[PDB]
């Protein structure tokens, strides 16, 4: 509808995820959910950087956008 | 324990703020009785807050409370509204100020500080024995009240405020009546002028003048009264020089009035007939007096052109009286004509012609202080209607300066309110309705507008609104008359000839100079040169040398290079001569400050500093303009330090970039969700310096520099700040005075988009060329790099390493070479010096075990490498070979070829630096795999070396050339840097950049934006810097923000109005060449602070090599095709080259090939 | 020659009053060029027909809500309503007003939109009537309308002021020779000059009329407010001296002479005599040049260019 949609899609496609959505409370909730999923899946990650890069790898592997 | 001390100071400040909030709440509700019943839920909340405050105080004696106080502050909105209804003048006060003024139920001393904001001409009240006995105007004159006003503990603010408001008019009328009785007794005005308040003498003299003129006009003689008036003026001028400063100002205003009287008498005497005399008597303003009215505050009325107005008898103090030009009289007549039918007088014309001052003079002649507002783009319908309903209840005259600045929708919407106000004044309505609420309507109020047509970015008046106004043009002011009477009143021996000379000189200077945009020599420059010639009389004396020195000090810094010669020739040919000022102490202070800061005191820089000091000696707002990197920041910083040394006054500076913040964050924004006002950044600074809680801002100069382009929408909201009003007018009615020590500077590069309204109103300082020598600049950079860090021996030898005689010739010959991202060589010395110093400081740990010849040769090789990669570091291949050949020519020294590089401690090349790669089959899916070539390893080494030098690196090249590729290769193998990926678009904001760093940084107060890692730096990689688009006035938000983050090493936080300091964040950017379609040019003010590199397309042979390694690694899968790895690589390279050559961009907009396709 | 077609084959013409009186449509849209408005005509029309208008300008959400409430109440009970500058609320007029109009015997709605402004929606314009307001080309027609809109000295001064206003309004439409720029003198200037004339005539009861005072105040203050160039000011002062000379014999028009009032007549027969001397005057064909005291060449140039554009347009029109 408006160029902010294009900017959001551009941010999603340039990197692998949007830093805008996960800010503050949402970022903390995503960190907790990612920690729970990683512990449930069976990996040993506790630092923020490795967990977030695993999230980046997952979203790069399992998301395709067709324009 | 610096962090602990900062935490303790912050806790103390928060405790003080909480104590102030609780004091206000206790004053409004917690102390006064029978006040809880208005709002019971708010009363219970106040009781709970009182319990919380008592618990907090007990805990402190032995956060959440602040949040609760902020939540309950919104519950006081209707109480504040009804309190403002109780006293109409509270609409000029802020909500916190209104809390302070209501809660002070027994102190009765908080009122004096806010009375300047309320009344506009009174800043203090004399108190004795808990009673009001004296009122003091802004000029220090004390008005004795007619009757002392008693104060009780029970009475709150508004009742005694209303009593004081009535007593002000009563005392002014009593003093006027006594002065008029004394004048009718026949005494001279020289004894009267030292007795009463100035307004009494002024209006009584006007009444006597019009009565005696009428008496003489009944007959046909004028010589007797003309002689009497002339002798009165001469006696007053004789009395001027032997009295106090307050009496001096009063006498000056009396001379203005009596000189206007003499002008009118001279106009009437030269008449022949009687009809023309009656015409000129009818046109001029007359001050009659009612003889039969038993009322006392309406006994004097003003007649002009047959119309009548009522004197409000409001205290005005001593203002700066305006010289009565004929245009001023015609404007007064048209305002009287507009006000006879309760319409609105409108003034329009070119800027700097005397419109707002004319309205203020009319209001002072009618004896009511005129409140002035500055219309802005943030003024929507709600705030404008609030200001209108505020000024209708008060009855004071509102003057909406720059009425064109409003949005056209708001201009159409306010038409109904304006017509309603006019009709209510016409029909004498007791109440009018605005904002869906009935309010009383005073029968004294009126509205004026001063629009400025013909300037870009300004909407036009819709006709339903313009029909409700009377517009009058002010095209040609009478500058000669103003100059003549002002020179006469300052006591100059010759006045008429001097005024004619200065006006004709200004006209000749305007006509016979290089006609560019920023030249304007109208009335504002004349007023400025007179205000600068006023204090020079102590060191020079009244005459011609004073006025020529004032003309020089006002005009010369604003001229170019040849225009200075034209100005000097004109001043020599129109005036007699030019004893010069000694200026020994100030130049000694400047030289000491320059030696302390390491700058070189060249003739041009010293002249610019002298001009800046002499301009700022009386001018309050200055604008510094010139090319990029002339030295404006250095100039004003070193003159601030020199001033601090000279005067002993402490100096604090606030560096604000105007285009990096929105208007709602700079000046403020009204939260529509709760109808509450949030202060911006500049408003917060002004409020902090005006309130002066700490007490240390009284004897300290305050400087605010605006280090960005002069956007009209961002700077024309300061129209009422920079001019003679010196009042900031917020949308919510707050009126912040500007202290005399508050000074504003401007720092930009162009004045094409600026307007003459904000050019004339500020002092100007044009930088024709650079201020410093290139060798002196290199010496300064070396000094700062040495101070940034045996050591003395190393510094001496590296200083002896430079040979500036060949360096300046190399710099002058470097201009023939082609460049991208067009920047002058004067800016590129920073990267050269910093790279050389960093390299020597890094290699000094192996510089203690070799001979001097090898050391000198190695250092000269490093200097050659730094100079090459700085001056020609953003060039093509053949250009780089040409420049390395040139620098080898211009320096016995160690030879440096296209591939010369030190090895870890001798000379080598990249022939032996290529490592063999065992590229396995399954590793081609990793995007980070690199095939090292000559250019790849060279670019990676220089990129890592530049990034280790604590600088900014901008990598340029065609798309797909390998910019982020070599950056990832360089920063991947290093365990000290982290890479963050930010990609820009057509609309990227500062909030996006801050949001992409929130998950990578941590906020710590000491503010400071540290990286999350305590050992690894962070490299802010902003890709595609050219993509963020311009706004409608030639500026870029993101590029200016990055320039702020690189030079000032910080930025201003928007929602908290606090400065942060960056510590361990490096800025690295990538951009396509500007000639690429879709890409846009970028300012030199940002490329000055960063080094630029070219990353071109590799040669076709290099592509064939890297892709035959790729094809061997890909044919490791199938072993019987190992001999065909090269034909496929050659076919792929040839196909890519032919596809690029055939399908160009001119066919389709997306035919942009790259090695990424391969 | 251009007006000959209308004067010959066309026997009737319509004003705003005849349009609003002879239309079954309850909605009207008025239009005018830049820097001219016709709100006062609708105000006077409503006052003549004994109806209460409501001027509700658009541009803000509060004004839009007030307009919604007022239009609902006026539909329920009656009365008139007016909307000013509807182009500043394009989204509102595209959605809500289109829905309302597309969906009482004393309910009329008036809207004003600029011709040079943004394009109004096609269905809303087609659904409502259209009226264009502009200055009257006829000088004598302008004098007639100003006379019909309104001791004997007051009536005489009002007559002279109406003639002055019509003459200066006829002159201000000549761009290259009439003035330096394009100026417009609306009704507010006439109201101010009339109020000043009545104020002067009321105060000076000696019957020694200070015509210099009136001349200078009209040329400088009332009608000279919008004047920017000095040449426009001096030509306005010259025409004011020509018309407001205040002599016993007065020739404002080369074919019309106005007797001065006597000290024994009442206002009604004076108004009748002034109407009689107005109506007997016939407008010459060259009135654009002879009445304004102008050289012929510029007047013929302007007329030739106007007629050339008009004839080219009608020749392009008539070929299909
Ligand atoms: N007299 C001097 N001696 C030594 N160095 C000087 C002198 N004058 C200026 N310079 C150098 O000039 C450089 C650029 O000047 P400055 O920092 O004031 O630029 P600026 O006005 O802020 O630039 P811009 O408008 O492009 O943002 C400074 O780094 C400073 O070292
Ligand atoms: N007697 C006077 N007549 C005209 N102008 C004067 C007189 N005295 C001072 N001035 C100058 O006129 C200026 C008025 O500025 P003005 O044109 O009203 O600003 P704006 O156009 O923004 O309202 C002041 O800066 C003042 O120095
Ligand atoms: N050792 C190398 N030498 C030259 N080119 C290379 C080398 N390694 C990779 N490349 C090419 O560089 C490209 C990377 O370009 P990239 O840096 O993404 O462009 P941009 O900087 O515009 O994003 C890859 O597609 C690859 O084909
Ligand atoms: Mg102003």
């Amino acid at each position: 509808l408006e160029t902010a949609f294009l900017e959001r899609m551009n941010t999603l496609l340039a990197n692998a995820d949007i830093p805008d959505l996960f800010q503050g409370e949402e970022y903390d909730k995503l960190l907790n959910n990612l920690r729970n999923k990683t512990r449930s899946l069976g990996l040993l990650l506790d630092t923020e950087q490795e967990l977030y890069d695993w999230f980046v790898g997952e979203i790069a592997k399992n998301l395709h956008v067709v324009f | 324990l610096e962090s602990k001390l900062t935490k303790l100071s912050e806790i103390q400040v928060n405790w003080v703020e909480v104590q102030f909030y609780w004091l206000d709440l206790y004053g409004i509700l917690g102390e006064n009785l029978d006040i809880q019943n208005f709002l019971p839920l708010e009363t219970s909340k106040f009781k709970s807050l009182t319990s919380e405050y008592k618990m907090i105080t007990t805990r402190a004696f032995q956060k959440l409370t602040i949040d609760s106080l902020k939540m309950i502050k919104s519950s006081l909105s209707t109480f504040l509204e009804r309190q403002r209804r109780q006293f109409p003048r509270f609409y000029f006060l802020g909500n916190d100020d209104l809390l302070k003024i209501i809660g002070s139920g027994k102190h009765h001393d908080q009122v004096s500080k806010f009375m300047k904001k309320m009344f506009g001409s009174i800043e203090s009240i004399i108190f004795f024995e808990d009673s009001i006995t004296g009122v003091r105007s802004v000029e220090g004159e004390v008005l004795n009240l007619n009757e002392k006003i008693e104060l009780k503990d029970s009475i709150q603010a508004q009742e005694w405020l209303n009593i004081l408001d009535t007593e002000i008019k009563l005392s002014v009328f009593t003093q006027f009546r006594d002065c008029l009785g004394q004048l009718k007794d026949g005494t001279d005005i020289e004894v009267v002028v030292s007795k009463y308040i100035f307004q009494a003498i002024l209006l009584s003299a006007q009444v006597m003048w019009t009565e005696l003129v009428e008496k003489c006009l009944q007959t046909n003689e004028f010589s007797k009264y003309w002689k009497e008036v002339d002798m009165k003026i001469k006696g007053l001028l004789d009395k001027l020089n032997k009295s106090s400063d307050n009496v001096k100002k009063k006498i000056e205003a009396l001379l203005v009035e009596y000189l206007h009287f003499n002008n009118v008498i001279g106009q009437l005497k030269n008449c022949s007939t009687k009809e023309e005399a009656r015409l000129l008597w009818a046109k001029v303003q007359k001050f009659y007096q009612k003889n039969d009215t038993l009322d006392d505050l309406n006994s004097v009325f003003i007649s002009q052109s047959g119309y009548l107005l009522q004197y409000k008898f409001e205290y005005i103090g001593i203002p700066e009286r305006l010289i009565y030009t004929p245009l001023l009289l015609v404007g007064f007549a048209t305002l009287t004509d507009s006000l006879h039918q309760k319409y609105g007088g409108c003034f329009f014309g070119p800027a700097g012609t005397g419109k707002t001052e004319t309205v203020k003079a009319f209001g002072q002649n009618l004896g009511r202080v005129v409140v002035v507002f500055n219309c802005d783009d943030s003024f929507d319908y709600q705030v404008l209607s609030r200001l209108l309903v505020g000024i209708t209840q008060i009855g004071a005259w509102g003057c909406f300066d720059e009425f064109n600045r409003l949005d056209e929708k708001v201009l159409s919407a306010v038409s109904a309110n304006i017509q309603q106000i006019q009709n209510g004044l016409q029909v004498g309505k007791s109440h009018i309705t605005l904002l869906e609420e009935e309010t009383p309507l005073s029968p004294h109020t009126a509205v004026f507008i001063t629009l400025n047509p013909g300037y870009n970015g300004r909407s036009e008046l819709p006709e339903n609104l313009k029909k409700s106004f009377r517009e009058f043009s002010m095209k040609s002011p009478q500058s000669g008359t103003i100059a003549e009477m002002i020179l006469q009143i300052m006591g100059f021996e010759d006045s008429k000839s001097l005024a004619s000379k200065i006006v004709h000189f200004l006209e000749l200077l305007s006509s016979k100079c290089s006609s560019m945009n920023h030249y304007h020599f109208g009335l504002r420059t004349l007023k400025g040169v007179l205000r600068n010639c006023s204090p020079l009389v102590s060191e020079f004396g009244e005459g011609e040398k004073t006025v020529v020195e004032s003309l020089k000090r006002v005009i010369l810094p604003s001229l170019g290079d040849t225009d200075e010669l034209v100005f000097k020739d004109e001043l020599s040919k129109i005036f007699d001569s030019a004893t010069p000022l000694n200026s020994k102490a100030i130049v000694q202070c400047l030289k000491d400050a320059g030696q302390r800061s390491g700058f070189s005191m060249s003739e041009e820089f010293l002249k610019k500093c002298m001009q800046f000091y002499y301009m700022q000696k009386t001018q309050q707002a200055l604008i510094l303009v010139g090319k990029a990197g002339c030295g404006k920041t250095a100039t004003w910083k070193t003159v601030i330090d020199a001033m601090a040394i000279f005067d002993g006054h402490a100096n604090v500076v606030y560096v604000i970039d105007t285009k990096v913040l929105t208007k709602e964050s700079l000046y403020g924004s009204m939260l529509k969700a709760t109808l509450e006002w949030r202060d911006g950044l500049f408003t917060s600074i002004l409020r902090r310096v005006n309130d002066d809680i700490t007490g240390t801002f009284k004897n300290s100069r305050i400087w605010v520099v605006f280090d960005s382009d002069l956007d009209p929408e961002y700077v024309e909201a300061m129209n009422s700040v920079l001019d003679d009003n010196k009042i900031l007018t917020l949308p919510n009615g707050e009126r912040l005075p500007i202290p005399p020590n508050f000074r504003i500077l401007f720092e930009t590069d162009n004045l094409d988009h600026t307007t003459p309204a904000t050019i004339t109103r500020c002092g100007l300082l044009w930088f024709s060329t650079d201020v410093c020598s290139i060798s002196s600049k290199i010496d300064h950079l070396l000094n700062k790099s040495y101070e940034a860090l045996e050591l003395d021996k190393l510094k001496d030898l590296i200083s002896d390493s430079f040979d500036m005689a060949s360096l300046t010739n190399i710099f002058t010959c470097s201009n023939d070479l082609v460049h991208i991202l067009g920047v002058r060589t004067f800016n590129k010395l920073e990267t050269a010096v910093q790279l050389a110093v960093h390299l020597i400081s890094s290699y000094r740990q192996w510089f203690q075990n070799l001979d001097d010849k090898s050391l000198k040769d190695v250092i000269t090789l490093l200097i050659k490498r730094s100079l090459l990669y700085a001056l020609a570091g953003d060039s093509t291949g053949e250009s780089q070979r040409a420049f390395i050949q040139t620098i080898n020519t211009y320096f016995d020294s160690q030879e440096l070829s296209d591939y010369s590089t030190i090895v870890i401690l001798s000379f080598s090349s990249f022939c032996s630096e290529i490592p063999s790669v065992s590229l396995e089959a399954h590793e081609v899916m990793r995007p980070d795999i690199v095939i090292p070539t000559i250019d790849t390893i060279k670019h990676e080494k220089i990129f890592y070396d530049l990034l280790n030098s604590k600088r900014g690196i901008i990598l340029c090249g065609p798309p797909g050339s390998g910019k982020t590729m070599i950056m990832n290769n360089a920063l991947r193998n290093s365990s000290l840097y982290d890479v963050v990926g930010i990609n820009f678009s057509k609309d990227t904001t500062t909030e996006h950049i801050l949001s992409a760093l929130h998950r990578h940084t941590n906020y710590v107060t000491t503010l400071t934006l540290l990286p999350k890692s305590d050992i690894k730096n962070l490299v802010l990689f902003c890709d595609e810097i050219n993509l963020p688009k311009l706004d409608k006035y030639g500026s870029q938000n993101v590029v200016l923000f990055l320039r702020q983050l690189m030079e000032k090493q910080g930025f201003w936080k928007t929602p908290e109005n606090k400065w942060v300091t960056i510590e361990r964040i490096h800025i690295v950017g990538a951009c396509n060449p500007p000639t690429d379609p879709g890409r846009i040019p970028m300012s030199e003010r940002f490329t000055r602070h960063a080094a630029i590199l070219y990353l071109g397309y590799p040669s076709g042979k290099s592509l064939s090599q890297i892709y035959e390694i790729y094809y061997k690694a890909i044919f490791k899968l199938v072993p019987e095709f190992r001999s065909y790895t090269e034909p496929f690589a050659r076919a792929s390279v040839h196909l890519y080259n032919e596809c690029k050559a055939r399908y160009s961009t001119g066919l389709q907009s997306h035919y942009l090939f790259s090695p990424r396709e391969l | 020659a251009l007006n000959w077609f209308k004067n010959e084959f066309f026997v009737d013409e319509w004003n705003i009053a005849d349009v609003v009186a002879n239309s079954e449509n309850n909605y009207f849209t008025m239009a005018s060029e830049r820097d001219v408005d016709g709100t006062f005509k609708l105000i006077e029309l409503a006052k003549a027909s004994k109806e209460s208008l409501k001027i509700i300008p658009l541009g803000s959400i509060e004004n839009l809500n007030y307009a919604q409430e007022e239009i609902s109440k006026s539909k329920i009970e009656g009365g008139w309503i007016l909307l000013q500058n509807i182009q500043m609320s394009l989204s509102w007029v595209k959605t809500y007003l289109h829905k309302h109009v597309e969906e009482h015997e004393k309910f009329k709605m008036f809207m004003t939109c600029h011709l040079t402004g943004d394009k109004l929606p096609a269905p809303l314009l087609q659904r409502t009537d259209r009226v264009v307001y502009e200055d009257i080309p006829g000088i004598l027609d302008t004098v007639k309308d100003l006379w019909g809109s309104q001791g004997v000295w007051s009536v005489y001064c009002t007559f002279l002021l109406s003639w002055f206003h019509a003459l200066i309004t006829a002159r201000t439409r000549l761009v290259p020779h009439g003035f330096s720029k394009k100026y417009y003198f609306n009704d507010c200037d006439f109201q101010f000059a009339s109020v000043y004339l009545e104020n002067v005539l009321a105060t000076n009861s000696t019957n020694n009329i200070p015509w210099a005072q009136v001349r200078d105040h009209i040329a400088t203050i009332v009608y000279g407010g919008k004047i920017d160039e000095e040449k426009d000011l001096e030509v306005v002062a010259k025409l004011c001296a020509h018309v407001f000379c205040g002599s016993d014999n007065l020739q404002i028009v080369p074919g019309v002479r106005i007797p001065q009032p006597l000290l024994q007549q009442s206002e009604e027969e004076e108004r009748a005599r002034l109407t009689a001397i107005l109506s007997n005057t016939i407008e010459p064909a060259d009135s654009l040049s002879s009445w304004l005291q102008l050289p012929r060449e510029s007047i013929l140039d302007y007329e030739r260019l106007q007629a050339k554009e008009v004839a080219s347009s009608t020749e392009q029109l008539l070929q299909e």
